[PDB]
C-alpha cells in the first residue's frame, strides 16, 4: 500500500492531503492512524471515513474501494506527527509506509 | 475501562527466546481477536500475526513463519508472543492491538477478520 | 465499547423487541407480504451487550460491513434493510406461541426493515404469514444474526 | 466465567455449526420427522463466549433452569432435549442459503436434540422439512434462543 | 480475572447520606445484575434491592422503600448505593454480589433473575 | 426461610445435616454459602444440588421444591462457620438465618 506523499511540510491552517493506493480492492475496511515520536499510534477514523471520537473535525476521512485519501482543514501544530493507513480486509494486515508533516 | 498493558522493555544476545505478554481487562478476553505489530526505530508498522483467545488458533506472516509462535492465557486474559532466532534487526517496539468486528463466535463466517484496531498495546521494546 | 450499535458487521447477533406490535396486511418494503411492526421496538446486541430504541438512531449513518445500509422509497417512505443470514426467529413475548415468515418454504433469507422519518420517529418490520400471534397489540421478541449486503 | 456452558437457563442465544452435515430420513426424537446431524458440532454460548465440542459434553449432567433435560428413549438410543422459545434458524456455512424446520407453519417452537453414547461421541440434531440444503455431506450454522423446559 | 471491589468502611452521625461503590473488572459490566446485601454484626444478611446496569432499573426492598436509591456508571464500572434517613440501626456491612443466569438483554423475559451470588464484594461497614 | 437446627455442635468427623424450608415452591433455585466471622460468604453449591470448584467434596446438597438440606461427610475443623440457605426464586431475595456449627 504506497503512501504516495512521504513528507510534506505546509504552513500553519493550511490544507493537507494524504493519499493511500491499494493493490486490490478493500471497500471501507481501511483506516487512518497517527503516530507521535515516541507513543503507541492513534486512532483517526475507524473505516474510509467515520471520526472517532475525541478526534477534533479537522481530520475526516475519503475514498473507496482502492483509492482512499485523508484531508485535514486546518494545520494546528498539534499535527508534527507520522500518518499511516492500513487495511484490514485480508488475512496479512499490512500498512501503508508513513507521512512525516512538518509546519 | 478497556486497556491492554505490555511487560517491560528487555534486551536480548543474539539467539534467544523473547516473551511478551499483553494483559487485557475491561471486556471480554474471549470475544475479540488479538494482534501483534514490530515498530523497528526507523521503519515503518510490520504486522507480525493474528491470534484466536478463544480457541487458540494462530495466523502468522511469512517473514516470521519459523520464528514466531503466539500462545493465550484465558485465565489471566493474556496473550503471548515469542520469537526465536532473535537476530539483531529484531530490534523493534512490539504492540498488542485488540481487533474488533468479528468476535471469535461466528467462525468462519466471519473470519477474514474485519475490524479497526481498538487499543494499540503501551508497547515493549526488545533490544538484540 | 468497542463497535457503536450504529456500526454492523456480518456475523452479529441481534435480540429485537417490538412491543404492542400491530399486523400490517402489505408491506412494500418487502414486496407486499404482511408485516408486524411496533413504534417503540428496541435493538440489543446480544454479544456486545448494547441497546438502542429504534426510534432513537439516525437511520442514515447506520452502516454494515462498513457500507451504507440498503434504503428504498415506496409511496414516499423510507425504508432501511438489515440483511440476516438466514431467517428471522420470533415469538410471543412470554409465551412460546412462535411464529413464521412469509417465506417459510423458500431458501431466502430474511432481512430487518426500518421506517424512518428523519427524526426521532421510527418502526420495526418483520416478515411474517398471517395473524399467527394476533391482530395486535401484542408483545414479540426477535431473534436473527446479521448477514452481508445485498449485492 | 460465571456459569459453565453445561449450566443453561431461559434467555440463552446458541450458536450452533455441524460441520459435514448428513441427512436423517426420519427421525424418532421429533417424532419421525427428517433432520440434520453433525458427530462434530460445537455450541457455542454468544453472549459469554464460551463454547464445548457436542461430543466433549457428558449429556447427563446438563441442566437447564437448574433442572435435568428431559430425555427420551427410542430403540435403544437416548436423545436429550434442549427446548428453545421459537423455531431454530439454520443456514448453509459460508452463503445465504437457508433452511426450514418440520412445523413452519406451526406455532410450536423448535428444540434441539442431542444423542450421546455414554463415552466421548455425540451427535446434533435439528429440525429440517427436506433437503433444501441438500442430501450431505455440507457445512450449516443454526442459531437459536433457549426456552423454558417441557411441561 | 472476575472480582468485585468495594470502597472503604465509613462512619456517620445519624441523619445522612452514605455512598458506597462497587467497581467491576474482568468481563461485561452490563450483561449482568448486581444486588446489595446488608450484614448487621450480630443479625443476619438482608437483601436490600438489585439493579439492571444497562437500563438502570431498580427492585428495593419494602423495609428499604423511601430511604435506597441504586446508581450505575458504565464508563467506570460501577454501582452505587445510598441509604438516606440513616438511623443507628443502619450499622451494617454493606454487600455488592453479581447476579447469574438471566442477562439483561433478555429483558422481562428473564426477570425473575434467577442465578446464584456470584463474587461478593469485600464489604464495606458503615456505622452511625 | 426458617433454618430447622440454629446452632449445632457435632464431633470431628461426623456427619452434619442442615435443613432449609421455604414458604413457596422454589425448585433448585436455592443455595448454600459459608460465612466467617469476618469475611464475605463463600459459596458451597450453585443449585440445590451442585458443587462449587474448589469445595472439598464433603459438602453436598440435595432437595427440592420447598425442602431443602445440606449434608457434610466429616466435620473437618475448617467447618466452624455460620451456613445460609437463600432462594433467587421471587424478586425479593431471601436468607435463611444461618446455623452456627461447633465442634
Amino acid at each position: 500500500m504506497p503512501q504516495v506523499p512521504v513528507s510534506l511540510s505546509a504552513s500553519v491552517g493550511d490544507r493537507v492531503t494524504i493519499t493511500c493506493q491499494a493493490s486490490q480492492d478493500i471497500g471501507n475496511y481501511l483506516t487512518w492512524s497517527q503516530q507521535k515520536p515516541g507513543k503507541a499510534p492513534k486512532l483517526l477514523i475507524y473505516d474510509a471515513s467515520n471520526l472517532q471520537t475525541g478526534v477534533p473535525s479537522r481530520f475526516s476521512g475519503s475514498g473507496s474501494g482502492t483509492y482512499f485519501t485523508l484531508t485535514i482543514s486546518s494545520l494546528q501544530p498539534e499535527d508534527i506527527a507520522t500518518y499511516y493507513c492500513q487495511q484490514y480486509d485480508n488475512v496479512p494486515i499490512t500498512f501503508g509506509g508513513g507521512t512525516e508533516v512538518e509546519i | 475501562q478497556v486497556q491492554l498493558v505490555q511487560s517491560g522493555a528487555e534486551v536480548k544476545k543474539p539467539g534467544a527466546s523473547v516473551k511478551v505478554a499483553c494483559k487485557a481487562s475491561g471486556y471480554n478476553f474471549i470475544h475479540y481477536y488479538l494482534h501483534w505489530v514490530r515498530q523497528a526505530p526507523g521503519q515503518g508498522l510490520e504486522w507480525m500475526g493474528i491470534i484466536n483467545p478463544s480457541v487458540g488458533r494462530t495466523t502468522y506472516a511469512q517473514k516470521f513463519q519459523g520464528r514466531v509462535t503466539m500462545t493465550r492465557d484465558t485465565s489471566t486474559s493474556t496473550v503471548y508472543m515469542e520469537l526465536s532466532s532473535l537476530r539483531s534487526e529484531d530490534t523493534a517496539v512490539y504492540y498488542c492491538a485488540r481487533d474488533v468486528g468479528g468476535m471469535t463466535y461466528c467462525g468462519d463466517e466471519c473470519f477474514p477478520p474485519r475490524g479497526w484496531f481498538d487499543p494499540w498495546g503501551q508497547g515493549t521494546l526488545v533490544t538484540v | 465499547p468497542a463497535r457503536p450499535i450504529t456500526n454492523w458487521r456480518s456475523g452479529d447477533v441481534v435480540w429485537v423487541t417490538l412491543p404492542s406490535a400491530e399486523y400490517a396486511q402489505s408491506q412494500s418494503a418487502m414486496g407486499s407480504h404482511p408485516a408486524y411492526w411496533s413504534e417503540e421496538a428496541t435493538i440489543i446486541n446480544v454479544a456486545t451487550g448494547q441497546r438502542a430504541a429504534v426510534s432513537s438512531i439516525k437511520w442514515d449513518q447506520v452502516t454494515l460491513n462498513g457500507k451504507a445500509l440498503h434504503k428504498e422509497t415506496h409511496s414516499g417512505l423510507v425504508y432501511y434493510q438489515l440483511p440476516l443470514m438466514g431467517k428471522i426467529n420470533f415469538w410471543q413475548q412470554g409465551t412460546t406461541k412462535a411464529g413464521y415468515t412469509y417465506n417459510y418454504n423458500t431458501t431466502d433469507s430474511d432481512s430487518l426493515w426500518v421506517w424512518w422519518d428523519g427524526g426521532s420517529k421510527a418502526y420495526l418490520y418483520i416478515s411474517t404469514y398471517t395473524t399467527m400471534l394476533g391482530a395486535g397489540p401484542v408483545n414479540i421478541t426477535g431473534l436473527g444474526a446479521v448477514g452481508p449486503n445485498p449485492v
